[PDB]
């Protein structure tokens, strides 16, 4: 079964490597839309999916541990 | 209309208009 | 065999249009999705974090194709091209074979299944394209 | 509307008008500039009371 | 839709044009297709457009509030996609109408303001 | 009592309508000017042809209907500017 | 034509102009009311 | 003395600052733009290119750019016009 | 001047900015180049026309 949770600001990168002083830059590229549903995978009893990419993937993780 | 032509509306409508010449008559008489 | 409890959070990239504010340090402290609700995709027409009182005429808008039809032809034979395509003799280029096609309906599946195929040049059209148009002559 | 004047309705045509710069935006912004200034043309005329 | 070549969108609805028996398609005064005939049923349709116009957002400000009313532009209210209210300027969504008046505010367009108020 | 008789004159208040009229009607109608293009039309081109083809074809009917606009607003301002000083003018006599 | 001055007194039968005439005591010699008009645009 | 208090109004005179800053800062950004040419940059167009096509992809920048000086130079003269007649009005009241 | 790519002309003078260490150069308001990084020597400095 599934189970989402709302990414409310998160996923905003760099796009480019280049500084910029106090500055309101519109930018347009591949980002993770605001206030969007993320899919929160468990994987432990064992199960871990294979899953589409289809334009990039942000990936978050809270462990303590290395796992 | 057309293929993205569009006509906006006046913010004063003529009766509004009205009322303002009707109230600078009505003031000079 | 045994581990202990583990999460992790997918989402997925989309082509969006973001502003981002950029401070004396160099560092992004906000950011506004062009696409979200109204005052932020308003904010980032303007190109500022302040927004006056008044109609801030914004995108634009559009309904969508809902669904498709396509009426086409009724029907008709298949105009052999193999006539053309598989005679058994050509004639030379001085005197070079000429033929008019009638309606019919135009599978170009054949005409694919012949050679190699040397040279395949379409100029005014592109051969993946080439089963949608509907040539009168 | 600049993108449904040029290309008009297509979709392939919207990442080739990004190229040529602000062209579009300028031309938007003189256009309404034209629309406020209109409407301060009848108050002044006639709101004189 | 298409109509044997005649590649477009919008809107088929039943005509009252007559076009002459060798005639497929008609358009209009500025060289538009405006009538098609269905190859298959021979039966004259209209092509209407696909409901347009700018979407502007009015706002007070991020430091009066966060709330915001949008105007579609001569946009009926039920071929948009709470306080609805249609006026001949378009549909104005996210403010009631009232009867009394006040001093213009934010000019909405052929004689409607709005406020933050109370 | 005779001024109505002289009205049943307006003609400096259909000339603004007039010239935009004309300036709508010309901005539709320079949309079927191949402007050296095989089709004047888009979707045709850009469904009819590959896609790195119908680059060049679409690239040859954007600078020519982006020039329209270019041509447009222009007047709009020139004459808008024409329109004020008439504005200015009736405010005065107010 | 001529750059005129007023009379050292500045005192006009009550009337108080001070507020438009220049400052003597600024760099600038503006008056207190062209000292705001500068600062703000 | 009130009037000092209506001031601490000029936003005629911030709208003259702000039009020309705005021209400005667009006549610069329109120097990073394609036009549809292989790249923006004269030099690296050299750099990765032979003489022969050079010269057009070049001549495509060269007349994008005249273009920009054109747009630019003819509003200028459009918003002269205005501030000059502002400026006989002032003499005028003077 | 030559920056890993970056091609232009002007003088070289010791900067007070500093970038992100995976921002190579920055821009100034109207998007052009103001400040570079030195790829061999890594220090910032900046470009006066
Ligand atoms: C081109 O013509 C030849 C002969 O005119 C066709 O070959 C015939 O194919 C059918 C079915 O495959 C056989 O029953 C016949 O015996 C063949 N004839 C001969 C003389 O071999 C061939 O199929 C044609 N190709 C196309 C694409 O139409
Ligand atoms: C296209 O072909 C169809 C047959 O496949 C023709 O069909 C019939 O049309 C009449 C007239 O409306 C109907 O009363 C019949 O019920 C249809 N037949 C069926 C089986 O549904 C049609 O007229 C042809 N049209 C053209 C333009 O050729
Ligand atoms: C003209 O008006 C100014 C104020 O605008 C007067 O100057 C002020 O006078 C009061 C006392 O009445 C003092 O408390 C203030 O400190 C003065 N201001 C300054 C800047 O000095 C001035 O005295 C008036 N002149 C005359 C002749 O009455
Ligand atoms: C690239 O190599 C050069 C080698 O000359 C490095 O320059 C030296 O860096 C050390 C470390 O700070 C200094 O003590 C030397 O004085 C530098 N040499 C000279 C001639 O000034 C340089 O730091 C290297 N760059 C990177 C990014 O590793
Ligand atoms: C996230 O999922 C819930 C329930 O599936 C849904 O109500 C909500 O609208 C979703 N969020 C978004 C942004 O679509
Ligand atoms: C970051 O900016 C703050 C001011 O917002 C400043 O005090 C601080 O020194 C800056 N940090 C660096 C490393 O320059
Ligand atoms: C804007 O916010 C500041 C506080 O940050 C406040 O002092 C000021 O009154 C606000 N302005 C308006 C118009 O509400
Ligand atoms: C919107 O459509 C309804 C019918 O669905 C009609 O009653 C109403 O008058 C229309 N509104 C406008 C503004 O035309
Ligand atoms: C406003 O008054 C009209 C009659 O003039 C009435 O029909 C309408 O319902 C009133 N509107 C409201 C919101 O009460």
């Amino acid at each position: 079964p599934p189970a989402y949770t709302n990414s409310f600001t998160r996923g905003v990168y760099y796009p480019d490597k280049v500084f910029r002083s106090s500055v309101l830059h519109s930018t347009q590229d591949l980002f993770l839309p605001f206030f969007s549903n993320v899919t929160w995978f468990h994987a432990i009893r064992f199960d871990n999916p294979v899953l589409p990419f289809n334009d990039g993937v942000y990936f978050a993780s809270t462990e303590k541990s290395n796992i | 209309k057309f293929n993205g032509l569009t006509v906006l509306p006046p913010l004063l409508t003529d009766e509004m208009i009205a009322q303002y010449t009707s109230a600078l008559l009505a003031g000079t008489i | 065999w045994t581990a202990g409890a583990a999460a992790y959070y997918v989402g997925y990239l989309q082509p969006r249009t973001f502003l981002l504010k950029y401070n004396e340090n160099g560092t992004i402290t906000d950011a506004v999705d062009c696409a979200l609700d109204p005052l932020s995709e308003t904010k980032c027409t303007l190109k500022s974090f302040t927004v006056e009182k008044g109609i801030y005429q914004t995108s634009n808008f559009r309904v969508q194709p809902t669904e498709s039809i396509v009426r086409f032809p009724n029907i008709t034979n298949l105009c052999p091209f193999d006539e053309v395509f598989n005679a058994t003799r050509f004639a030379s280029v001085y005197a070079w074979n000429r033929k008019r096609i009638s309606n019919c309906v135009a599978d170009y599946s054949v005409l694919y299944n012949f050679a190699p195929f040397f040279a395949f040049k379409c100029y005014g059209v592109s051969p993946t394209k080439l089963n949608d148009l509907c040539f009168t002559n | 509307d600049c993108t449904m004047y040029i290309c008009g309705d297509s979709t392939e045509c919207s990442n080739l008008l990004l190229q040529y710069g602000s062209f579009c935006t300028q031309l938007k912004r003189a256009l309404t500039g034209i629309a406020v200034e209109q409407d301060k043309n009848t108050q002044e005329v006639f709101a004189q009371v | 839709f298409n109509f044997n070549g005649l590649t477009g969108t919008g809107v088929l609805t039943e005509s009252n044009k007559k076009f002459l028996p060798f005639q497929q398609f008609g358009r209009d005064i500025a060289d538009t297709t405006d009538a098609v005939r269905d190859p298959q049923t021979l039966e004259i349709l209209d092509i209407t457009p696909c409901s347009f116009g700018g979407v502007s957002v009015i706002t007070p400000g991020t430091n009066t509030s966060n709330q915001v009313a949008v105007l579609y532009q001569g946009v009926n209210c039920t071929e948009v996609p709470s306080n609805v209210f249609q006026t001949r300027a378009g549909c104005l969504i996210g403010a009631e109408y009232v009867n009394n008046s006040y001093e213009c505010d934010i000019p909405i367009g052929a004689g409607i303001c709005a406020s933050y108020q109370t | 009592g005779k001024i109505q008789d002289s009205l049943s004159a307006l003609g400096k208040l259909q000339d603004v309508v007039n010239h935009n009229a004309q300036a709508l009607n010309t901005l539709v109608k320079q949309l079927s000017s191949k402007f050296g293009a095989i089709s004047s039309v888009l979707n045709d081109i850009l469904s009819r042809l590959d896609p790195p083809e119908a680059e060049v074809q679409i690239d040859r009917l954007i600078t020519g209907r982006l020039q329209s606009l270019q041509t447009y607003v222009t007047q709009q301002l020139i004459r808008a500017a024409e329109i004020r000083a008439s504005a200015n003018l009736a405010a005065t006599k107010m | 034509k001529q750059i005129y001055k007023t009379p050292p007194i500045k005192y006009f039968g009550g009337f108080n102009f001070s507020q438009i005439l220049p400052d003597p005591s600024k760099p600038s010699k503006r008056s207190p009311i062209e000292d705001l008009l500068f600062n703000k645009v």
